[PDB]
């Protein structure tokens, strides 16, 4: 039931600060040792830093030398990271992993979170427009910056012929995409259809009725 | 039913030093410790928190085989709270570790006549290493107040030091294989069971 | 540091045949490498532990070999849901170093794409701005031709395209495009059209409508 | 970082590589001592090359620690014995003239032979020779042809040699902050440092003074003796008041005694202990002679010997197939490997020769957790006492008896006593006064006390005034008498012999009262006491590692070297001598001459 949940990743302008934290359940997090890796979009993998069990034994990677700043909270079961002087290419999705017990700052596997998601940009926040589209029916999601919507077919109902189209740039300095559901051709129109689209870095919640 | 290769870590044709001690992970099998108590000459058989009589009827999740080679004299440092060249800055257990010690004398096959140098140690550090610390820098150690420039000489030394074994030498200086068992059992399902 | 090279870094392979991966390093890290396997949006998974070993709730396919520098992955029977990104890992010193990457494509039998253009929604008009909808579905090669033929003439640079996974229950690929322009623009042109062509269609496909209906 | 902790860093590389380049010559050295090839020697050589070099490259990176910074009381001795100089600070020139000189010495006084007049084809060596000649003869003249020989052909021939040699020496140690060569060997008692247990280099004179002036009348009492009984053997030679002829002693430096016996046998119809024919009836050999002695050192709760003592030791010549050097030896070759070399036989004199080396043995196992630099005796008359008071043990008739070669209805009488004891008395209270003699002769030539134009004048006036032993002939400064002793010509002390001799009756005496002993000294058992197996391994541990003077004081109670022990030793034959010596005149005077 081990289970690590990353949070504090979002929108930051150039030259600030951001704290990440990894929130561990599961094992006795104070004598463990844990590490921070980053994949970039479109990239692979890359390790970021490791941390002993007590805290007293830290390592960084040289391209994040002088700016970041590993740190445990053993009593909290939770593992933090500090960013600073962030530029261009920081922007990344970063999980936190799980090491070798007590000094042996060299172990990671099968044990990771889900990743949350970083960007480094002079670019404001915006309001994802959401319009119909009427077989085959979806929803066209257009002009929203910041970070990526997650779209559902009737609250997550329909599972079947749903496809969700990765989100595309427009040069406009924002991010449109569209989503399909397939119905089939032998029966009509008898069901009412329902996109939900949710933005969490704007907080904005739209839900779409397709006919 | 898979048994679990302890047969591929105590027989090895050559076992690791100190200062890059091995580590070797096993599970998703099933664990006898009577084919254990083969080899008969043993030096030393301790275990710390579980009993070896009841450590057949026990689960974990994975079991970790440390394995290297040592000096005769110097097995007493393998436990914990032990002070030495090889518990300060080679080898290092917890205060608190729980699991088994297995070191049985190694003469007839890590013995030869004008010195096996290939097992080293490390003899001089800045700090001490702390508990399952593997350390396998070569900078060079400064003794004094004047930068060596990476290269030995007055106050400038070298940190690791190799081991003379001969089949010569005493029973203190003889060469021993010691393996550790430590066991990790975490919340998630136990794998590492016996019969 | 440690530096680790992986190839192919793109593979395509049938439903019925063997693939194996390589990755190589720069010193000797004995058994301190672990494969993953990563689906896209999701976190990597621990396939092969230490130098072929493995884990709980993997099937007996996957099997690992190697030692010192060089090592070895291989699959064996084939299936529709091993379509992901492998990575290979050395935990043996200081900063652990990940390989590039391996893409594997499941390659099938020629599917016929399904068209149905969905006309730009009033509320496009009512913002000032426009988005006819091309819809690709179900076809197996990564892309075809999409052109408009608004009026009878076609048109570019005001268009996007985007592509979907590769499926892993029946290895289908999709695709759709958006075409985005002013109301003023919109109500200026009458007919909108959009051609498909693509391998599997024994002709390209044109779909089309006007503003009056 | 401070010096200290240099020094310690230092330290310990300097024994980590010392530990494998010492055993590996030690290893060299037993198989050309085992063995004998010219590959082996220059195998050996290989490996003393490359150690003296290490020391020598050691040495040289010591002096850059200032010494008078250092407060550890255990390195400031290590680093003291590394930053010893000797004959490096000489010019090179000054040093192949030294080692060219001692070369010449060693060389000359080993190739030594005698050609007997008029006859060219006739010449005869030392040992055997003049050695056997001198120690079986009776006759005048031909004990006096072999003493004025030896001092004509060799002894003539050293003086020139001895003579640039002070003035050279004198050099080496004035550069080496002393006063001369006699205080640069006289530093080997010096304990600088810890208070209360202070020795100083010219302690060492008063302290010898003091210990001969309480032994005199003991030796008075045997000259008196062995004067009287040698009249009956050279009735015309020996003057009733006079001094014993020096070529009428047995030893041909008059150094032991112990060759007089068979004309100095109180009681001759009585025979003495020997237990070789009882032996070699019971079937014994090597193996059992030496379980016997583990056994013995086994019962005092001393450990037993490893497993690798009873396969890597050789305790029987191989014979033709191999060719090894048959002089009992221990060997300590580090990393805890322990031999004896010893061609062993059925025989009481090798029973005893085996307990001596197993001792040795012992003392080497004691101290081997001590640093590299640190693991010797605490002073250079420690590790054969130690040796020797084994040996000392072993030969007790009671002894004899618990093991089953001695017939168990055999009584010990009042006579056998004096003849053991008066055997004993002949070799170790006849050596004592020559070695005092030697070592303040030395003294006072290096110091500058005795001219050069006067030496064998004083040569032969202290003979006379504290040996009592007069020349046969006059001698003129053509003569080298002292060179022709090995430890003269060869760079050696002496003065170890005379504090061996000292301290070996303190520690027997120390264990013999912890063993609560009831009897005569001289049969004294200290087998089946636990007791007296701990006092001693509470010094044989310690090593170097502290002064002399408290590892002394930790086994015989006092911190200086003293002699009422030894005079104990000899009670019965003192009262024996006295008895016996009524009818004549004790002392000597100054005077009497065999050419006056
Ligand atoms: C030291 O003590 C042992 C143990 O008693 C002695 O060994 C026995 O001595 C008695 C004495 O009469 C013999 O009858 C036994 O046969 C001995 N047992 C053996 C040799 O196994 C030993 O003699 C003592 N040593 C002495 C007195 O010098
Ligand atoms: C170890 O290997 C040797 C040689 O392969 C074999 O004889 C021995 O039985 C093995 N030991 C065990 C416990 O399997
Ligand atoms: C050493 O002696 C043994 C015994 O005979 C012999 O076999 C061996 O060849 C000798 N070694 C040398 C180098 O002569
Ligand atoms: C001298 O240094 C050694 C080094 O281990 C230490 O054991 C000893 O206690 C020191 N002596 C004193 C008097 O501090
Ligand atoms: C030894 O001689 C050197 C000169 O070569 C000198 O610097 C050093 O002080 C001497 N050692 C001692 C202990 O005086
Ligand atoms: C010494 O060895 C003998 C036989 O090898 C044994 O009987 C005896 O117990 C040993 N002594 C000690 C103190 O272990
Ligand atoms: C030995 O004992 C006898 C018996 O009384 C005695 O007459 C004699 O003086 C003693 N001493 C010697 C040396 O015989
Ligand atoms: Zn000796």
């Amino acid at each position: 039931q081990v289970q690590l949940v990353e949070s504090g990743g979002g929108v930051v302008q150039p030259g600030r600060s951001l704290r990440l934290s990894c929130a561990a359940s599961g094992f006795t997090f104070s004598n463990y040792g844990m590490h921070w890796v980053r994949q970039a979009p479109g990239k692979g993998l890359e390790w970021v830093a490791v941390i002993s069990h007590d805290a007293s034994n830290k390592y960084y990677a040289d391209s994040v030398k002088g700016r970041f700043t590993i740190s445990r909270d053993n009593s909290k079961n939770t593992q933090y990271l500090q960013m600073n002087s962030l530029r261009a290419e920081d922007t990344a999705v970063y999980y936190c992993a799980k090491g070798g017990g007590y000094s042996y700052v060299v172990d990671m596997g099968p044990y990771w979170g889900q990743g949350t998601l970083v960007t480094v940009s002079s670019a404001s926040t915006k309001g994802p427009s959401v319009f119909p589209l009427a077989a085959a029916l979806g929803c066209l999601v257009k002009d929203y910056f910041p970070e990526p919507v997650t779209v559902s077919w009737n609250s997550g109902a329909l599972t079947s012929g749903v496809h969700t189209f990765p989100a595309v740039l427009q040069s406009s300095g924002l991010y449109s995409l569209s989503s399909v559901v397939t119905v089939p051709s032998s029966s009509l129109g008898t069901q009412t259809y329902i996109c939900n689209v949710n933005h969490k870095p704007s907080n904005t919640k739209v839900d779409k009725r397709v006919e | 039913t898979n048994l679990c290769p302890f047969d591929e870590v105590f027989n090895a044709t050559r076992f690791a030093s100190v200062y890059a001690w091995n580590r070797k992970r096993i599970s998703n099998c099933v664990a006898d410790y009577s084919v254990l108590y083969n080899f008969a000459p043993f030096f030393a058989f301790k275990c710390y928190g579980v009993s070896p009589t009841k450590l057949n009827d026990l689960c974990f999740t994975n079991v970790y085989a440390d394995s290297f080679v040592i000096r005769g004299n110097e097995v007493s440092q393998i436990a914990p709270g032990q002070t030495g060249n090889i518990a300060d800055y080679n080898y290092k257990l917890p205060d608190d570790f729980t699991g088994c010690v297995i070191a049985w004398n190694s003469n007839k096959l890590d013995s030869k006549v004008g010195g096996n140098y290939n097992y080293r140690y490390r003899l001089f550090r800045k700090s001490n290493l702390k508990p399952f610390e593997r350390d396998i820098s070569t900078e060079i150690y400064q003794a004094g107040n004047k930068p060596c420039n990476g290269v030995a000489g007055v106050n400038c030394y070298f940190p690791l030091q190799s081991y003379g074994f001969r089949p010569t030498y005493g029973v203190g200086h003889q060469p021993y294989r010691v393996v550790v068992l430590s066991f990790e059992l975490l919340h998630a399902p136990a794998t590492v069971c016996g019969p | 540091d440690i530096q680790m090279t992986q190839s192919p870094s793109s593979l395509s392979a049938s439903v019925g045949d063997r693939v194996t991966i390589t990755c190589r390093a720069s010193q000797s890290i004995s058994n301190y490498l672990n494969w993953y396997q990563q689906k896209p949006g999701k976190a990597p998974k621990l396939l092969i532990y230490d130098a072929s070993n493995l884990e709980t709730g993997v099937p007996s396919r996957f099997s690992g070999s190697g030692s010192g520098a060089d090592f070895t992955f291989t699959i064996g029977s084939l299936q529709p849901e091993d379509s992901a990104t492998y990575y290979c890992q050395q935990y043996d010193n200081l900063p652990l170093t990940f390989g590039g990457g391996t893409k594997v494509e499941i390659k099938g039998t020629v599917a016929a794409p399904s068209v149905f253009i969905f006309p730009p929604s009033d509320e496009q008009l009512k913002s000032g701005t426009a988005s006819v909808v091309c819809l690709l579905n179900n076809f197996y090669p990564r892309e075809a031709k999409v052109q408009w033929k608004v009026d009878n003439a076609l048109q570019s640079g005001n268009s996007q395209e985007s592509v979907t996974e590769q499926d892993s229950k029946d290895s289908t690929y999709s695709l759709s495009s958006t075409l985005t322009l002013s109301k003023a623009d919109y109500e200026k042109h009458k007919v909108y059209a959009c051609e498909v062509t693509h391998q599997g269609l024994s002709s390209p496909v044109t779909k089309s409508f006007n503003r009056g209906e | 970082s401070t010096i200290e902790e240099q020094a310690k860093t230092f330290l310990d590389k300097f024994n980590h590589e010392a530990e494998d380049l010492f055993y590996q010559s030690s290893l060299a050295s037993w198989n050309y001592n085992t063995n004998i090839t010219e590959e082996n020697v220059q195998n050996m050589n290989n490996a003393g090359d490359k150690w003296s070099a290490f020391l020598k490259e050691q040495s040289t990176l010591a002096q850059m620690y200032p010494l008078q910074e250092i407060q550890n009381l255990t390195v400031k001795l290590q680093l003291q014995a590394l930053q010893q100089n000797g004959s490096s600070v000489l010019s090179e020139d000054k040093s192949k003239r030294l080692n060219t000189i001692l070369n010449t010495m060693s060389t000359i006084y080993s190739t030594g032979k005698v050609c007997n007049p008029d006859n060219p084809q006739e010449c005869l060596l030392l040992e055997p020779g003049l050695n056997e000649i001198m120690a079986n003869s009776l006759d005048y003249n031909e004990r006096l042809w072999a003493w004025e020989s030896w001092r004509s052909e060799v002894g003539k021939q050293l003086r020139p040699l001895y003579e640039e040699y002070v003035v050279l020496k004198n050099e080496m140690a004035r550069a080496n902050h002393y006063e001369d060569y006699g205080d640069y060997w006289r530093g080997d008692y010096e304990v600088n440092g810890v208070d209360g247990y202070d020795y100083s280099r010219g302690q060492l004179i008063e302290d010898v003074e003091h210990t001969f002036e309480e032994i005199k009348p003991l030796y008075e009492h045997l000259h008196a003796y062995v004067r009287a009984k040698l009249m009956n053997a050279y009735p015309s030679y020996i003057s009733p008041i006079g001094c014993l002829p020096a070529h009428l002693l047995g030893d041909m430096w008059g150094r032991f005694w112990t060759n007089l016996y068979s004309l100095t046998v109180p009681f001759g119809q009585k025979p003495n202990i020997d237990v070789t024919d009882a032996m070699v009836d019971q079937a014994w050999d090597a193996q059992r002679i030496f379980k016997e002695a583990e056994k013995f050192f086994v019962s005092v709760g001393l450990p037993n010997m490893t497993q690798g003592f009873w396969e890597n030791s050789m305790l029987t010549d191989p014979g033709n197939v191999q060719k090894a050097v048959c002089h009992p030896t221990a060997w300590d070759l580090g990393k805890g490997d322990f031999r004896i070399l010893m061609c062993t036989k059925v025989t009481m004199d090798d029973f005893l020769t085996a307990h001596h080396e197993m001792g040795h043995i012992q003392y080497d196992m004691a101290y081997a957790a001590q640093p590299f630099l640190l693991r010797n005796g605490a002073n250079e008359g420690f590790h054969e006492a130690v040796g020797e008071i084994m040996s000392l043990s072993a030969a007790t008739p009671k002894h004899l008896k618990s093991i089953g070669l001695l017939s168990p209805d055999f009584q010990e009488d009042n006579e056998t006593e004096i003849n053991f004891l008066l055997k004993q008395a002949l070799t170790i209270v006849g050596t004592l006064p020559f070695t005092y003699m030697l070592e303040k002769w030395r003294w006072m030539v290096f110091k500058g006390e005795i001219p050069k134009d006067q030496w064998m004048k004083k040569w032969w006036e202290m003979k006379r005034e504290i040996v009592g032993v007069v020349e046969p002939v006059p001698h003129d400064e053509t003569y080298c008498d002292p060179a022709s002793l090995f430890h003269v010509s060869n760079d050696y002390s002496f003065i170890r012999y005379y504090t061996r001799t000292l301290y070996q009756f303190q520690f027997q005496e120390a264990l013999c009262q912890a063993a609560k002993h009831e009897g005569p000294l001289h049969k004294c058992d200290i087998s089946n006491s636990t007791e007296a197996g701990q006092k001693l391994f509470n010094m044989l541990r310690l090593g170097k590692s502290e002064p002399w003077t408290l590892a002394l004081e930790n086994v015989v109670g006092a911190k200086n070297m003293n002699v009422r022990p030894l005079l104990n030793y000899f009670e019965p034959l003192f009262t024996w001598l006295k008895d016996q010596n009524k009818n004549s005149f004790v002392g000597w005077s100054t005077d009497w001459s065999p050419y006056a």
